[PDB]
RNA sequence: UAGAGGACAGGGCCUUGACCUAUUCUCAAACUCCCAAUAGGUAAAAAGGGCGAAAUAACUCAAUUUGU
RNA sequence: GCAGAUGUCCAAAGACAAGCUCAAAGAGAACAGAAAUCUCUUGUAGACUAAAAGGGGAAAAGCUUGUUUGAUUUCUAUUU
RNA sequence: GACUCGUUCAUACUACAGUGGCCACACCAGAUCCCAUCAGAACUCUGAAGUUAAGCACUGUAAGGCUUGGCUAGUACUGAGGUGGGAGACCGCUCGGGAACACCAGGUGAUGAGUCAU
């Protein structure tokens, strides 16, 4: 038989039964797909810094525990 | 003053309406009467015409000599014969409104208008 | 019917100031001028060439949202102090007028020493891109004249070489750039009917310049250059028309 | 049964009367970095980059900078949750939004109002104020211009 | 929907009109110069901001010291 | 529910660049007329843009010309 | 007085007038050369005899347009309340928001960087 086509009745407030819940909003984003040729030189960045911390420490820990 | 009124253009049109033959040799007498090449109308092909300027148009003007109506009101004219001459005809200064770089209009001062035109085509 | 009409009026749209006096193209600009988001603070700088009927200007200008800021300028007038007392609109004049730009703006920023340029005519160097401004770009223009000039000066243009005089002639480049076809039209002239060369180049016998001299003129002014770069407001309009509309009254 | 791209746009991406025409060459010059806020405002005479039509005159942080284009988080609502959406869009159809500069301007003038405050150890309420009751005023008015209103007769 | 004024066509200086100009009565869900109310979006600081120095990069820049 | 449209079409009607400006009206020019071609003036688009309708477009996105095949291979972040 | 590159994109536009020019723009003189066409008209190249006639600048008009303010008008419309009125169509009241056309008046620009001339 004929049937109701479509309402948003009541939709609504089943939408606010839990709330309009928002983006959990995190610090880091992930970037595989963002800004090729500056990501790469970044973690280029990332591994010279890296590099030298760990080699400072090195030094540090070696003449400390001669 | 450079005020006065100079030949701007003479143009020369042969309107047959239909395809070659006649059309070539319109426009080879083209040819004979102006050296320059002549360029034909639409190919909707029926007319060919060419234009000219300077000491080449004005003895062309004189040969054709051979009304004082047929001015029109923007300071042009012509007349027929067959071949039709129509000569534009305007001060110095008409280089500002068909130059690209500073493209403007002339004043209306400084347009020829029908009287002028009849004056300076008298005077001629 | 008229076509001047109130409605039209009303519904006229006007183009940018600069496009209704035909001065810029406001797309070549914007493609000239657009960079990379990317690009933080990249210059993109643009070697602006603009030819008057009397002589070439050549500037280097950097776009900003306040108006462009011009950071080297030249004329061909500044030529008269290199040597150069007329034909300050020929080819040569507008190549010597791009070498004095690039080395201009060279020494404003202390880099002559570093970028000497080229030696007579035959680190990664500044950045600029040509601004034509209007002129149609065929074979043998002054703007790639200028264009040259910078690039010996030491400027990095791109370019190609189609559109110097003959789609490549490094040597009537050379010759164009010494103003040796301005000796040669000299020469035909005068050989052909004195009157009209000293009527054509009155000033150049007044500057006392002939056809040999042309091209040492332009060498010893480029190596010159390269060492040594009222109103009426409502009561006044309102108190005019009641006397107008007084005077017209009795004369019409 | 008809869901196109442009569906319903007819006066939403159309210009501004006497306002036609591409976009200023000013526009292209405008700088934008990595998390700060910016309007999606199409403009419909750049084709490419044209943002959904839901995103119009909505406003988000960049996450993506392209040598033409921006993409912006969005938030937008779908039935019991707002999610994000990462739009990708020309910078045409992209400007700077002023939903914070009233936060900057706040941020620099607190700052070195709070500067001196401190140097002269004097304690200061930072906070915007949402000003409600007036004070008493005692006000002067000569009796040249206490008019009586009567409510008006019909006509 | 009506007239009012004014230099192409028709007949007998005249008329019929057309056309133009300034008006005039009345309208639009698939008209708009203008444009609400309501509804909607973003922001209102600490895992952050501001201000500097030093490091890193294969990125960016004319710049191994420009910028990011 | 209303007015429609689709199962196609295009080596160019795709790409780039350059130059140009369109519809229409008025005036003028042998044949030549309400219309055939040419010239000038005005011309915010009243044209054109494959098709339905709606947006967009004037040194263009329209017209003409030149050179072309980015209508190519691979992969992301994503919008409806 | 000026020019180049811009910004705003009509207070900047349009029509008709008046005034202004030394380097300044420009009109202008030519076509050997690069280049270009039917046409050196345009484009390009080479010039400097002439001219502010025009472009350009400034101003004017009971100018059109544009723009700002007032006024239309707390009008039209509208959010919330009503066991409000009215047979209904519609219309008040309470707590709030608030136009538009038209008309009237003023205005017709401002400005960034650089440069030339005196």
């Amino acid at each position: 038989a004929k049937s109701k086509n479509h309402t948003n009745h009541n939709q609504n407030r089943k939408a606010h039964k839990n709330g309009i819940k928002k983006p959990k909003k995190h610090k880091f984003m992930s970037r595989k797909g963002l800004d090729p040729n500056f990501f790469r030189n970044q973690k280029y960045c990332l591994k010279g810094i890296q590099k030298k911390k760990k080699e400072l420490k090195l030094k540090a820990k070696q003449e400390k525990n001669n | 003053v450079m005020r006065e009124i100079k030949v701007n253009k003479l143009v020369l049109n042969i309107c047959v309406g239909e395809s070659g033959d006649r059309l070539t040799r319109a426009a080879r007498v083209l040819e004979q009467l102006t050296e320059q090449k002549p360029i034909f109308g639409k190919c909707r092909k029926i007319s060919c015409f060419v234009t000219v300027r300077g000491k080449k148009a004005l003895e062309i003007l004189e040969k054709g000599l051979k009304r004082r109506k047929n001015f029109s009101d923007t300071g042009n004219f012509g007349f027929g014969i067959g071949m039709d001459f129509y000569v534009h005809l305007s001060r110095s200064g008409y280089r500002v409104t068909r130059r690209t770089r500073r493209r403007s209009k002339i004043s209306k001062t400084h347009k020829v208008t029908k009287e002028d035109a009849m004056k300076w085509f008298q005077t001629k | 019917k008229v076509v001047k009409n109130k409605a039209y009026f009303k519904r006229y749209q006007v183009k940018y100031r600069r496009r209704r006096e035909g001065k810029t193209d406001y797309r070549a600009r914007k493609a000239l001028i657009l960079q990379d988001k990317n690009k933080y603070n990249a210059q993109k700088l643009r070697f602006v060439v603009r030819k008057t009927n009397s002589q070439v200007i050549c500037q280097i200008a950097c776009a900003h949202i306040e108006g462009d800021k011009i950071l080297a300028e030249a004329k061909s007038k500044e030529l008269i102090r290199y040597g150069i007392p007329v034909g300050l609109k020929n080819y040569a004049a507008a190549y010597a007028t791009g070498l004095l730009c690039a080395r201009r703006f060279l020494k404003s920023l202390n880099l002559d020493t570093q970028f000497l340029g080229v030696e007579k005519v035959t680190r990664k160097p500044i950045k600029a891109f040509l601004d034509v401004g209007i002129t149609r770009t065929t074979t043998g223009n002054r703007v790639f004249a200028a264009l040259k000039g910078a690039c010996d000066g030491g400027l990095n243009i791109p370019h190609g070489n189609n559109r110097f005089p003959g789609s490549f002639n490094p040597e009537q480049l050379r010759k164009n750039i010494l103003g040796i076809h301005v000796a040669e039209y000299m020469k035909t002239l005068q050989e052909e009917d004195n009157d009209k060369y000293k009527t054509h180049f009155n000033d150049y016998l007044k500057n006392n310049i002939g056809a040999d001299d042309i091209e040492q003129m332009y060498l010893n002014a480029h190596e010159k250059i390269r060492q040594n770069p009222k109103k009426l407001n409502a009561k006044l309009r309102k108190k005019r028309v009641k006397e107008k509309l007084a005077l017209y009254v009795e004369k019409l | 049964k008809s869901r196109g791209k442009r569906s319903g746009t007819r006066y939403k991406f159309s210009k501004k009367f006497r306002k036609h025409g591409e976009c200023t060459a000013n526009k292209y010059l405008e700088k934008l970095n990595y998390g700060d806020y910016v309007d999606i405002v199409c403009d419909s005479t750049q084709q490419k980059g044209m943002p959904f039509n839901y995103y119009h005159g909505k406003t988000g942080k960049i996450f993506h900078i392209t040598k033409r284009g921006v993409g912006v988080l969005v938030n937008k609502r779908v039935k019991h949750r707002i999610e994000q959406k990462k739009v990708c869009v020309r910078i045409e159809h992209v400007r700077k939004s002023r939903c914070n500069e009233d936060f900057l301007l706040r941020k620099i003038k607190n700052a070195e109002l709070i500067k001196e405050a401190k140097l002269k150890n004097e304690h200061i309420n930072i906070k915007r104020k949402t000003e409600g009751p007036k004070p008493a005023a005692m006000i002067k008015v000569p009796p040249s211009k206490i008019i009586t209103i009567e409510p008006l007769p019909f006509y």
